[PDB]
RNA sequence: CGAUGUCGGCUCGUCGCAUCCUGGGGCUGAAGAAGGUCCCAAGGGUUGGGCUGUUCGCCCAUUAAAGCGGCACGCGAGCUGGGUUCAGAACGUCGUGAGACAGUUCGGUCUCUAUCCGCCACGGGCGCAGGAGGCUUGAGGGGGGCUCUUCCUAGUACGAGAGGACCGGAAGGGACGCACCUCUGGUUUCCCAGCUGUCCCUCCAGGGGCAUAAGCUGGGUAGCCAUGUGCGGAAGGGAUAACCGCUGAAAGCAUCUAAGCGGGAAGCCCGCCCCAAGAUGAGGCCUCCCGGCAGCCGGUAAGGACCCGGGAAGACCACCCGGUGGAUGGGCCGGGGGUGUAAGCGCCGCGAGGCGUUGAGCCGACCGGUCCCAAUCGUCCGAGGUCU
């Protein structure tokens, strides 16, 4: 879960959600899993 | 309620009674049960009773011997079941209820300061005489 | 109750005579050391041409304590010294043969080498 | 923490406490009744009752025991001659303490007099 | 929850299984209940236990009527065992059994105006190297102008002990039915003869 | 020890406030059952010089 | 600048989290183990020492770790004074010089009384709409909270092997906190004994004072204690963080979220311990008491206080207990306990002395009994119950 401020897509599979007031870069790659913060 | 009396009662069930009365300066071999590993044998500690603190059932004593040029002071609950028995090898006539000074004396000095109790010894000879 | 700076007699034939407790390998902050305790000491006195020379820092085991020691029986044993056994890092007696009596707790802490080698276990 | 510790210090060191007791006892036997601060009297009860008890025993050994404290021949004579017999039947409580009505003017001390029992 | 009044008669070690297990001896029973704290009447569960008995000519009319509404002889001390509805009318040591875990509540020995070292184990000050008249003081007790006060609960001198104290998870070494004596491993708060309350341990 | 010193003067009301508790309780006395004279309990009535219904002091 | 004492160390801590360990988790270039990183997490802990004035740092040895900081670079009306930075002295150096240092080196006065707020304890007054005696409850408050090792699981899973698990259990630790004194150990101010000098009693003997506010020494009950022993960190419930979810539209799909629901941490609350109805919201239960001039007076009832004997209660006060029926204390007695065979006598010895008498004699607390002493005798406060 990469935490950062500039969460962004990495691959096309990088799907984004605003889950519980935060923005999550969810994808198949666990490396791509990002939490904006 | 006589609190000390009650303590007397509770300790009554655990009082060992048969052991030979002795005083400091005497030399004794203790049949003391020991639990080594799983079995439990009985090894004996023989030395001088350098001390007897008398607290009723909680009365205890200490024995002193020099094991391999090393003075081992050992203490025993006077009413422990683990004390199989007591053996008076010697009636060393001291002159004080405590005998700590022998901690710092040569063995020759020790024997010199502790002479045999002619009276108590002559009694034990006088005793040990069955019908 | 052995603590740092304490001098200990090495009760075996490693070559040392006395050692100084400089730590107590029992937790990180244990105050004292006693029977069966593994201390770390330095060689302050060794026979000439022994296995270990002075300044050697070696793990030892407390085999005798001038402070009294209780036991669940209620009995108390107490030596007229404070001795220890220079061991390896495996709780194995580095010296071949020990001197003087020792305490049975070494059995209680897996020191059967010392107990057997002990001339008189107590 | 004075837990169960018996005996007043009386604001005097050891030997002065003792010599106080001895002098007080001397005066008491010399007069039967005396006047003293209350705590001194209460500490004086046992110290006198004991000596009187040794009077009731009366042997030579008691003579030298009590004489260790009184330190007088004639006084211990009166003790073993008039004082001992009159208390031949009483077990303990050989003296009585009574508190006086007026304090001491000089410092307000509460006065109490000690007497041998009738 | 089982409990019983008791008095600390003294300590002693005894020998079970070649162990000089030290115990405190405690004259507990018999304890007659005098009033059962019921929720409808009192909003909770408990009972009221008399121990030890008191001189009839030393009891006031209110308490006397309190034992008339009860049936017990006038009794010196009276306490409540919270959450304990004994079927019986006089609790005794039989409610417990040797080997059972208990918690004891008593008043530790009053140590008066305890110094700060004896009361909180403050290190105090050195005995030499120039320590001027401060060998047992707590040193600093706060901070400078911020916040410039003393926090609540700062450890200081005061009465150490003389207070309701509860040691917990003690073991019933042995009960003594005929004597109402009970044997508990370890030590119990309070002096000999000081009243105590024996209670089942809340542990598990 | 840097010589602690009273910061301000104590007002009259505060001084009297602390002096509230300084009352001197009347020394309780009782009448002598020998001489009907007031006196403190548990002491010989110096008037009668008796105590416990019997003479001790030589008034 | 009619004074805000400056580094350092000590004591005492409190707090932040930008977390060192312990708790949880994500990803991994995570096979397992050990890791790296990041996220949540401040409950607890975060060692001893050498050097140096030092903080700092290095090092030694450990640890789970050996956190960074704030609190006037915390803390001197709490300590110190090592450094800095008074005056003296010296060195290198600059100056002609007197002198200078930020360079060094040695020495160098740290000020009894707390008024107020604050904090720690204890009280008195009044209140708590009748007065009392008890018992409680518990608003809320505080304490605590830890960690490690070993073993079985299991040498199992994983792994070529090496190595080596998860989870789940059990045992033992260290440190810390509380209590207690059975055991060990310490003090044990006159409890016992010994011994030296001096003077005295009384010549001997046997004693006493002084040698410290015990002359010294050998012991030591109680009490107080740690180094002694016992106990504790809970378990569990709830809500939860990170995180992981199930169902699922918006948005045909999918989506842990939008509706909803779940799990999920040494974290929070409770749960454990203690305080606590001044909780002025003054709580609740039980028991006891019953006139004359919202009132007012009266002695009162219950009850209490003073007084007194005390007390592991205590600075005082307070608290507890006792008060003739009483064992409350002092005696006495007995037991425990300590010291260790009293004196006197007799015997032996030229004597010093020794033997028996004799485990004697003395004996502070300790445990109980005995009313011998004394808590005598007493006085006073204290109800007539607010009204809808
Ligand atoms: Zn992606
Ligand atoms: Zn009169």
């Amino acid at each position: 879960m990469k935490v950062r401020a500039s969460v962004k897509r990495i691959c096309d599979k990088c799907k984004v959600i605003r889950r519980h007031g935060r923005v999550y870069v969810i994808c198949e790659n666990p490396k791509h899993k990002q939490r904006q913060g | 309620m006589n609190r000390g009396a009650l303590i007397k009662l509770v300790e009554s069930r655990y009082v060992r009674t048969d052991l030979p009365e002795f005083r400091p300066g005497d030399t004794v071999r203790v049949s003391y049960k020991v639990k080594e590993g799983n079995r439990t044998r009985i090894q004996d500690f023989e030395g001088i009773v350098i001390r007897i603190r008398r607290n009723g059932f909680n009365t205890t004593f200490t024995v002193r011997k020099v094991s391999y040029g090393v003075g081992v002071e050992r203490i025993f609950p006077l009413h422990s079941p683990l004390i199989q028995k007591i053996d008076i090898v010697q009636r060393g006539r001291a002159r004080r209820a405590k005998l700590y000074f022998i901690r710092n004396l040569s063995d020759r000095e020790i024997r010199r300061k502790l002479r045999a109790d002619r009276k108590r010894i002559d009694q034990d000879r006088a005793a040990e005489r069955a019908a | 109750m052995i603590q740092p700076q304490t001098y200990l007699e090495v009760a075996d034939n490693t070559g040392a005579r006395k050692i100084m407790c400089i730590r107590v390998l029992k937790g990180s902050n244990a105050k004292y050391a006693t029977v069966g305790d593994v201390i770390v000491a330095s060689v302050k006195e060794a026979i000439p041409r022994g296995a270990v020379k002075e300044g050697d820092v070696v793990k030892a085991v407390v085999v005798r304590t001038k402070k009294e020691i209780k036991r669940p029986d209620g009995s108390a044993i107490r030596f007229d010294d404070n001795a220890a056994v220079i061991i390896n890092n495996q709780l194995e007696p580095r010296g071949t043969r020990v001197f003087g009596p020792v305490a049975r707790e070494l059995r209680e802490k897996g020191f059967m080498k010392i107990v057997s080698l002990a001339p008189e276990v107590l | 923490m004075r837990h169960l510790k018996s005996g007043r210090k009386l604001n005097r060191h050891s030997s002065h406490r003792l010599a106080l007791y001895r002098n007080q006892a001397k005066s008491l036997l010399t007069h039967g009744r005396i006047t003293t601060t209350v705590p001194k009297a209460k500490e004086l009860r046992g110290f006198v009752d004991h000596l009187i008890h040794l009077a009731k025993r009366g042997d030579l050994h008691a003579r030298r025991l009590v004489l260790r404290d009184l330190q007088d021949v004639k006084l211990v004579r009166k003790l073993f001659d008039e004082i001992a017999p009159r208390y031949r039947d009483r077990q303990g409580g050989y003296t009585r303490v009574l508190k006086l009505a007026e304090r001491r003017r000089g410092d307000g001390a509460p006065l109490a007099l000690v007497e041998l029992v009738e | 929850m089982k409990g019983i009044l008791g008095v600390k008669v003294g300590m002693t070690r005894i020998f079970r299984d070649d162990r000089a297990v030290p115990v405190t001896v405690i004259l507990a029973g018999p304890c007659p209940v005098v009033q059962r704290r019921t929720p409808e009447k009192d909003g909770y569960t408990a009972v009221q236990l008399g121990f030890l008995p008191q001189n009839p000519k030393r009891v006031n009319r209110p308490l006397k009527g309190h034992f008339a509404k009860a049936g017990v002889e006038p009794v010196r001390i009276l306490r409540e065992i919270r959450d304990f509805n004994p079927e019986g009318d006089t609790v005794t040591v039989e409610i417990f059994k040797p080997g059972e875990r208990v918690d004891v509540t008593g008043t530790s020995k009053g140590r008066g105006f305890a110094g700060v070292m004896k009361r909180w184990n403050f290190a105090g000050g050195p005995d030499s190297h120039g320590a001027h008249k401060i060998h047992r003081h707590p040193g600093s007790i706060g901070n400078r102008k911020t916040p410039g006060r003393v926090y609540k609960g700062k450890k200081m001198a005061g009465h150490y002990g003389a207070e309701r104290v509860t040691v917990m998870n003690l073991e019933v070494v042995d009960v003594i039915p005929e004597e109402n004596l009970l044997l508990v491993k370890g030590a119990v708060p309070g002096p000999n003869g000081g009243l105590v309350i024996v209670r089942e341990t809340k542990k598990a | 020890a840097k010589h602690p010193v009273p910061k301000k003067k104590t007002s009259k009301a505060r001084r009297d406030a602390r002096r509230s508790h300084h009352a001197l309780t009347p020394p309780t006395l009782v009448p002598c059952p020998e001489c009907k004279a007031m006196k403190p309990p548990h002491t010989v009535c110096p008037e009668c010089g008796y105590y416990a219904g019997r003479k001790v002091l030589e008034v």
